[PDB]
């Protein structure tokens, strides 16, 4: 009956779910377990560039904390 | 509900802008030092480059005014690597 | 025309505040509250002079004051602040909202050990 | 470079499918199969253009709401919207909106 | 026939956008605000004929800031001679310009 | 001037030449008009963005507002010409002489 | 190669202009205009004008020429004229590309080309400024100031659009 | 009287136009009489988009604070209560 | 066309010209030109004929090209100076392009070819608006940018305009085409003094506007578009053709009629600047204009051409509509010469 | 890895389109007391594969004989733009994060009409050309309201950035704030996607097959895929704009599930509408937009401009 429609909807649901989960996890993998930083304004990009210089491995997601000080 | 939440959002935006204000002087000092160091490196490498060229002053200002002019991207990153140049020019535009 | 008087490399060498953006943003309010005087002096110098070269010493003082601020934080409130900035670092926008509890912990510790009061809105 | 990559990939994928759908199935062996009025209602299309212009003029409004002269901004925004409404009303009443 | 109705009635219909050094939203400065301000302050009330020569220095600096023809010419010369020396092999770019040192933050 | 300015000015010159040398169709000439407007938009936008003339970033938009007005006028004339002659051909605009 | 994306795009822009300027059937002319509009959007985006360039993509490509196409369709010609259809069209198309190539080569080979103006062959990245705009999009604020500063422009443009509607009606009346 | 007849006819025959004209009229009129519009202006002013450039202290500026967290200067308490 | 709409379109044309003559920002001046074109096009097609549509299309194409060149010149001047203000133009190429665009808008040769055709296509009233009001805005723009104008280009265009206006008129039996060629010649006369003294250009423009207003209103009153239709007028309204003859003599520049003073003052200013050959050639070339004016006068008033029997019907009736300003326009066009020293008012 | 992300966006969307076809067939059947395709595979899951293979193996007829370049570009453009419009959508993190992704999607939708415009013309037939013209008018007519409604609702967002829509609707759905706009926007999506009751373009009952009457085998399949991909994308845009979802930054899976479910609900609503109502007459379609909707959208736009000012709820720009 009407439940027979459900399997196609479920396959479509999985297919639609795949890209969002893929994007989230790819961002996590590329940005070191943190969300990809969002730079909608030049100040945020300047912060990202400063982090890249500070990291020393030329990767912004690498974060240097109080340990680098003194 | 939207009025309440938007007022709170503007409050949080004011807070974040205040944080940016607090951090701005340090960034200005760092930027000024970086710009001056890059210019000095360019000038030294330029003297080495154009020592043999006749009638070339090194580091002669192109403007008549004896006033600081913010250097263009070309002055600062003229002889750096292409990756640095691409970053400095198009990083914010391209980053998504 | 004239030769540009770029300052030497040695004079522009300063100790650097090698901390990532999230670390700075975590301490941004207390950093502004404590280190205001040198920062305001440097800003006034930059805006009046309109020459980056003229105000190098003020920038050095700003950097030194920031380093002292972070040294005090490391001495007295190291762990709460580390937790705060690790929380902030996760969010792509580095939003303050998601880390209110860690912010409260850090503010409480800093108020106790160092007496700093977070500046209010506006 | 990310947006350029996306554009390239999408265009290439679609064109690849068009190739595999225009030439690849065209190989299959077969045989021989043999094989305007002046629209004056195009006025609707022209009116779309002049309305799309107001559309463009109205897009900056979200950032326009961030000014300090909110009184002037609101007056001018409502002025543009009222002029658009007046244009629509004029075309309506003069039977200019003779669709199809 | 330029009836200066704006000046007569004190209405700023279009003079706000006439120059780059005029007031701009959130006080965003123009790329050549200083030069333009100097050129206008020099060429104020002296007439166009006088301004064309008594403020020529300011105007030349303004034009250079706008177009940077001379700056690009100088930089092109520098790049030409650097390529020439590299071909001759009597020059070697410094390691920091090659990316072997971390740039200052 | 960088080479991009040269290219865009060349594009405007080419579009102008195309407009001044009709072949048969009026629509092609109106295409050249719209094209010249594009060149002008791109040139103005590049100038304003490079010079950080914040308050002039709206000038390209007004230019396009009036570009589309001109295009619309051109099409509104072209339809009438086609109705009176059956084609958009330029050679039919021959009644008025000298 | 990514160093001269702006130059590559400008060359494509010039090519599209030669395409619609040689006057094939307005269909191909429309194609050339559409390509040129997209490419101009690309150049504007590269210079930091995201909003402005996107405007061309919508109010120019999907706007002025979207009807240009709708028009040509109503006035259908017997044959789709192409560049090769007329020897002159093809010849002019080739000559236009050649003209671009000549100036392009001269500009690159001769550090300073001078056709009618003086152009330096250095990459466009040179002219860019090293300043920071902070938490702002300068293009966005300038465009949004049309309501706060450019009230006079708003009045004149709105009046022109209304009179344009009236004018188009009157022209298409036909008595 | 006749106005009521016109309104009834309009609502019976062209309800969409009636709704549109009512909404537009309210959009025109209501902001003028709304007390919160000045609050919106003040909020937009308070946003610190650009740096608050310090001013040289000549010893005759009592009102301008010498340091944040000082009682002198503007206050944002009204927004926090809002 | 509904009369309210006609009034709105005319007010839009006048508002475009006022924006041109009022704005200090180049973008707004170009906007005013765009408004002028947008409002003008339907006005030219108030009476719908294939000729009206053809004239509108030609005029639109010409003015659109002129506006595009003008905007390119503005953009180039912006690129090289960063100034939007109408002032000295800082790039010679931009100056030349702007001069070509404004000359094309004014109908100065060798951009004159559209003026006779458009004038013939449109009605007498639309022709009056085209040949009197439309000239105001480009002339204003040129006067504001007069100093930047390269004198050689402007003078060459002026001399060519005078020559071509004189030549074309000799061959024309259509009244509207004659008026268009006369307009071309007088525009050349006005633009001749533009580099030297703008007040002389304003004075010539005012005199020309009065004369053309009078001539077009007389033609409208006589309802004649051809030389023979005007010849028939002596039988019906002899006063009209007599006043037409006087206005034609004024347009020729004959002393003591008012048409003499603009030529006289232009020659004066040019001679003060050591220009002697150019004024001499312009004055001599005006004789062609004078010739076809005289031929029109012979056809109209001085000689009585044959009428038709049906004119006896028109004798009984009288003209319904009265153009109020026609008498004053005639008087100003013919008898203002004793009052030249008042040329310091517009100064 | 960015190419991997592009493929992860592209291929699953195509599979979703393929199975959306089956879903449509079964839903329409059940609302008509019928059973959808069920012979081909368990509960009909293999039907799209059969349909695609049958289409591809079918004869490639092409009596266009005019601007074959256009006759090939039109399917390419349609499919490419359908795939591209999915890129800026935040689910919850967008593939490409644009400050103006909304205007980008509007421009891409406007461009996508050229696919129908060219296909019908290069076909050089009768129904094809006239049907293509009717298409231009339809999409063009509703593009106006689409933009106005979108601008009106984003006045609360504070930007054209799609990602911030999640933040704005964190506490409540924007449908509660702008349901009249929501209804008009939904009808607008229906018109833009050329779906019943506005399926005038194809319009099988009136025009044999519309613009695709001269397209067969693979190119017809690409047009079908583009149509269905546009349907899913427009419903996803509706879901993001109005039916916001809770997003936990540490677990994006919850938001992704919620968003996918809402988009599925809206697509099922599209099929439901296709089943229920008959088709609007071409003339009635335009009458409903320019004369009925356009006004109310203007009034609501004035209101949504005025409300933040008079309620002091101007959203933050950043």
């Amino acid at each position: 009956m009407w439940f027979e429609i459900l399997p196609g909807i479920a396959v479509m649901a999985a297919c639609l779910f795949i890209p969002g989960m893929a994007t989230a996890h790819i961002h996590k993998f590329t940005n070191g377990g943190k969300e990809k930083r969002v730079a909608h304004f030049s100040y945020q990009w300047n912060l990202m560039e400063r982090d890249r210089c500070i990291s020393g491995v030329n990767r912004y997601h690498v974060t240097k904390g109080l340990e680098n000080i003194d | 509900s939207m009025m309440k939440w938007n007022r709170e959002r503007r409050r949080l935006q004011i807070e974040d802008f205040e944080a940016r204000i607090a951090l701005m002087p340090l960034f200005q000092a760092e930027k000024d030092r970086r710009v001056l160091q890059m210019l000095r490196e360019n000038l030294e490498e330029e003297a080495i480059i154009m020592k043999d060229v006749p009638d070339w002053k090194v580091g002669e200002s192109v403007f008549h005014t004896t006033r600081w002019v913010t250097p263009m991207m070309g002055e600062l990153y003229g002889l750096r690597t292409n990756e640095e140049i691409l970053s400095a020019t198009y990083g914010f535009i391209w980053y998504t | 025309p004239g030769i540009v008087e770029l300052p030497t490399l040695e004079d522009l060498k300063v100790q650097e505040v090698k901390v990532s953006s999230s670390v700075l943003k975590a301490a941004a309010h207390h950093y502004g509250a404590q280190c205001d005087k040198p920062n305001k002096e440097f800003m006034l110098c930059r805006w009046e002079e309109k020459d980056p070269r003229r105000c190098l010493e003020e920038g050095k003082l700003v950097n030194q004051c920031a380093l002292d601020f972070f040294r005090q934080i490391k001495r007295h409130c190291a762990e709460p602040f580390t937790e705060y900035w690790t929380c902030i670092d996760y969010s792509g926008l580095q939003l303050f909202r998601h880390c209110r509890k860690q912010q409260a912990k850090f503010d409480e510790c800093v108020l106790d050990k160092l007496g700093w009061v977070r500046p209010d809105l506006g | 470079m990310n947006i350029m990559l996306t554009l390239l990939t999408n265009v290439t994928l679609a064109s690849l499918l068009v190739l595999i759908a225009f030439w690849l199935p065209q190989l299959n062996a077969y045989s021989e199969k043999t094989s305007p009025f002046s629209m004056k209602f195009f006025l609707v299309a022209i009116t779309f253009l002049l309305f799309d212009l107001e559309i463009a003029l109205l897009l900056p409004l979200p950032w326009a709401s961030q000014t300090n002269n909110l009184k002037t901004m609101l007056t001018m925004a409502l002025f543009l919207l009222i002029l658009l409404a007046a244009s629509l009303a004029y075309e309506w009443t003069q039977k200019g909106l003779e669709w199809a | 026939p330029f009836f200066d109705v704006q000046k007569r009635l004190g209405l700023d219909l279009d003079r706000w956008m006439t120059i780059q050094s005029a007031e701009q939203p959130h006080k965003i400065p123009g790329r050549c605000h200083a030069f333009e301000k100097e050129w206008i302050e020099c060429a104020h009330g002296i007439g166009g004929i006088r301004a064309e020569k008594e403020c020529k220095i300011e105007f030349d600096d303004f034009v250079e800031c706008l177009l940077r023809q001379k700056t690009m010419k100088r930089l092109s010369a520098i790049k030409r001679q650097r390529d020439k020396l590299i071909k001759e092999g009597k020059y070697t770019p410094p390691p920091h310009h090659l990316g072997k040192e971390d740039p200052r933050p | 001037m960088p080479l991009v300015y040269m290219n865009i000015i060349m594009a405007f010159a080419i579009a102008l030449a195309g407009l001044l040398m009709y072949r048969s169709h009026l629509m092609s000439s109106l295409l050249c008009l719209e094209g010249m407007m594009l060149s002008l938009f791109i040139m103005s936008t590049l100038i304003i963005l490079n010079t950080h003339f914040t308050l002039a970033n709206m000038m390209p938009i007004i230019l396009l507002v009036f570009a589309a007005c001109e295009a619309a006028l051109g099409l509104s004339l072209l339809v009438m010409v086609s109705n009176t002659y059956g084609t958009d051909y330029v050679q039919n605009l021959n009644l008025l002489q000298c | 190669m990514t160093m001269y994306i702006a130059f590559i795009l400008s060359t494509i822009f010039v090519i599209g202009f030669v395409g619609f300027s040689s006057k094939p059937s307005p269909i191909y002319g429309g194609l050339g205009l559409i390509v040129s509009g997209g490419v101009g959007c690309g150049i504007v985006l590269n210079f930091g004008g995201s909003f402005l360039g996107l405007m061309v993509f919508l109010i120019y490509l999907g706007g002025m020429l979207v009807v240009f196409g709708y028009t040509t369709a109503m006035a259908t010609e017997m044959y789709p004229e192409v560049w090769v259809s007329n020897k002159t069209v093809f010849g002019a198309f080739v000559s236009g590309l050649m003209m671009e190539f000549c100036m392009v080569y001269y500009a690159l080979k001769e550090e300073e080309v001078e056709i009618i103006f003086k152009f330096n062959g250095l990459g466009d990245w040179v002219i860019y400024d090293t300043g920071d705009s902070g938490f702002f999009s300068e293009e966005a604020m300038g465009i949004a100031a049309l309501y706060s500063y450019g009230t006079w422009l708003v009045i004149v443009t709105g009046w022109s659009l209304l009179i344009g509607v009236v004018v188009i009606m009157e022209i298409t009346r036909g008595n | 009287g006749r106005i009521a007849s016109f309104l009834k006819n309009a609502w019976a025959k062209e309800p969409v136009l009636v709704a549109s004209f009512a909404i537009g009229g309210l959009a025109i009129i209501l902001p003028s009489l709304s007390p919160y519009t000045n609050y919106a202006i003040r909020i937009n002013r308070a946003t610190p988009y650009n740096y608050p450039v310090p001013l040289r202290d000549d010893g005759n500026m009592p009102d301008v604070p010498s340091h944040p967290q000082d009682p002198q200067g503007p206050s944002l308490e009204w927004l926090k209560n809002l | 066309m509904n009369p309210i709409i006609y009034t709105t379109l005319i007010m839009t044309v006048m508002s475009g010209t006022m924006l041109v003559m009022i704005s200090s920002h180049w973008l707004l001046i170009w906007i005013g030109f765009e408004m002028n074109l947008l409002a003008m096009i339907p006005v030219l097609m108030k009476n719908f004929n294939p000729r009206a549509t053809e004239a509108a299309t030609k005029y639109f194409l010409t003015q659109a090209t002129a506006s595009m060149m003008l905007m390119m010149a503005i953009i180039i001047n912006l690129l090289y100076s960063g100034q939007w203000t109408i002032t000295k133009m800082f790039n010679p190429v931009a100056m030349t392009m702007m001069t070509m665009a404004l000359a094309m808008k004014l109908g100065l040769s060798p951009f004159h070819f559209w003026v006779p055709e458009v004038t013939q296509g449109i009605s007498l009233q639309a022709g009056l608006l085209l040949l009197t009001w439309q000239k105001l805005a480009p002339l204003s723009v040129l006067c504001q940018i007069s100093q930047s104008i390269n004198p050689n280009l402007m003078l060459t265009m002026a001399m060519l305009s005078i020559l071509i206006g004189g030549w074309g008129g000799l061959n024309q039996t259509q009244l509207r085409k004659i008026m268009a060629y006369s307009s071309i010649a007088h525009m050349g006369w006005m633009t001749a003094v533009l580099p030297y003294n703008t007040t002389m250009t304003i004075l010539n423009l005012l005199i020309y506007i009065t004369m053309t207003l009078a001539m077009f209103m007389l033609l409208i009153h006589s309802s004649a578009t051809t030389t023979l239709s005007l010849s028939h007028t002596w039988n019906k309204m002899p006063v009209i053709t007599s006043l037409m003859m006087v206005t034609l003599l004024s347009m020729g520049g004959l002393p003591p009629l008012s048409g003499f003073m603009p030529k006289w003052m232009i020659i004066q200013e040019m001679t003060k600047n050591e220009s002697i050959i150019m004024p001499t050639l312009m004055a001599m070339t005006a004789l062609l204009n004078l010739y076809f004016y005289m031929r029109l006068a012979y056809s109209s008033s001085l000689t009585m051409f044959p009428s038709t029997n049906n004119m006896k019907m028109k004798w009984q009736f009288e003209h319904t509509k009265q153009m109020k300003l026609l008498p004053t326009m005639i008087v100003l066009s013919t008898l203002v010469l004793p009052m030249t020293p008042a040329l310091s008012s517009l100064n | 890895m960015f190419m991997i992300n592009i493929l992860s966006l592209i291929i699953p969307i195509l599979l979703a389109v393929a199975f959306l076809t089956l879903v449509e067939r079964k839903v329409l059947g059940y609302m008509q007391l019928r059973k959808g395709p069920n012979v081909v595979g368990p509960y009909g899951l293999l039907q799209p594969i059969a349909d695609a293979l049958k289409l591809f193996t079918k004869e490639p007829l092409r009596p266009a004989t005019s601007s074959i370049s256009m006759f090939i570009i039109a399917p390419i453009l349609a499919l490419s733009l359908a795939l591209t419009m999915w890129v800026p959508l935040p689910m919850p993190y967008p593939l490409i994060n644009m400050n103006l992704g909304v205007l980008f999607m509007l421009a891409m939708s406007s461009l996508a009409v050229y696919s129908i415009l060219w296909s019908g013309w290069a076909s050089n037939s009768k129904y094809a050309l006239i049907g293509a013209l009717r298409a231009v008018a339809q999409t063009i007519s509703y593009e106006v309201t689409l933009a106005i409604i979108l601008l009106s609702v984003l006045l609360m967002n504070g930007s054209y950035t799609l990602s911030t829509l999640i933040t704005t609707q964190e506490h409540i759905w924007m449908i509660f704030t702008s349901w009249p706009l929501a209804m008009m926007w939904f009808i607008s999506t229906l018109a833009e996607t050329n779906r019943a009751p506005f399926d005038l373009t194809e319009g099988e009952s009136e025009l044999v097959s519309g613009f695709n009457v001269e397209y067969a085998a693979g190119p017809f399949a690409m047009f079908f895929m583009a149509e269905y991909a546009n349907i899913i994308m427009m419903n996803a845009f509706t879901a993001i704009l109005f039916l916001g979802a809770s997003h936990d930054p540490h677990t994006p899976e919850l938001y992704t599930i919620n968003f996918v479910l809402k988009t599925l609900a809206l697509t099922i609503t599209f099929l439901w509408i296709r089943a229920s109502y008959p088709r609007f007459r071409y003339d009635q379609l335009m009458h409903l937009l320019w004369k009925s909707f356009l006004p109310l959208t203007l009034a609501l736009c004035m209101w949504h401009i005025s409300l933040p000012i008079m309620t002091a709820s101007i959203p933050p720009q950043s």
